[PDB]
């Protein structure tokens, strides 16, 4: 992981 | 409850990321007063300038960017929203939530950038504080930042451009990859993406 929107 | 039904406000333009000279540098050209008022009617009489800019809800400030006469920005930074413009709200010619693009007609004013042709994975992407970061392109819709940075120093940059050595518009930056806090790639729409949405 992981991800995060801008 | 009809009657004191609110609206959601326009998107404003409150500056850019200019990117005509030898430095790049965020400009802002509206306060935090003018793009509320802005917001809420819709109407910009502000002159636009420039491929990159930077753009304001009342909850988030992010980057849409002008490519092929549409600016382009991200669905979960502007959802469905109007943009704010000479005439008054100027409604989404392009919206898809899939692919988190949206897209208005480009301002009056606004230079666009054009897609890449040149099939090469040496890029660069814009941040919403001007800094130009290179990212060697791993797939479709992802790419390596050459150095980490940690999340905080992208925050807001969606909806800006992943760029090709000649200038060309390779991508719109989407979400950063992060762990424990720190990006080490950037997700992004590859302008291949909004050229199938304009075709
Ligand atoms: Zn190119």
């Amino acid at each position: 992981p992981s991800s995060t929107p801008c | 409850h009809m009657a004191s039904m609110k609206k959601k406000g326009s998107v404003v333009i409150v500056g850019r990321i200019n990117l005509s000279g030898d430095t790049a540098y965020a400009q802002q050209t509206r306060g935090e007063e003018g793009c509320q008022e802005t917001s809420q009617t819709g109407r910009d009489k502000n002159q636009v300038e420039g491929e990159v800019q930077i753009v304001s809800t009342a909850t988030q400030t992010f980057l849409a960017t002008s490519i092929n006469g549409v600016l382009w920005t991200v669905y979960h930074g502007a959802g469905t929203r109007t943009i704010a413009s000479p005439k008054g709200p100027v409604t989404q010619m392009y919206t898809n939530v899939d692919k988190d693009l949206v897209g208005w007609q480009a301002p009056q004013g606004s230079r666009s950038l054009t897609p890449c042709t040149c099939g090469s994975s040496d890029l660069y992407l814009v941040t919403r504080h001007a800094d130009v970061i290179p990212v060697r392109r791993r797939g479709d819709s992802r790419g390596s930042l050459l150095s980490p940075r940690p999340i905080s120093y992208l925050k807001g940059s969606a909806g800006g451009p992943l760029l090709c050595p000649a200038g060309h518009a390779v991508g719109i930056f989407r979400a950063a990859v992060s762990t424990r806090g720190v990006a080490k790639a950037v997700d992004f729409i590859p302008v291949e993406s909004l050229e199938t949405t304009m075709r």
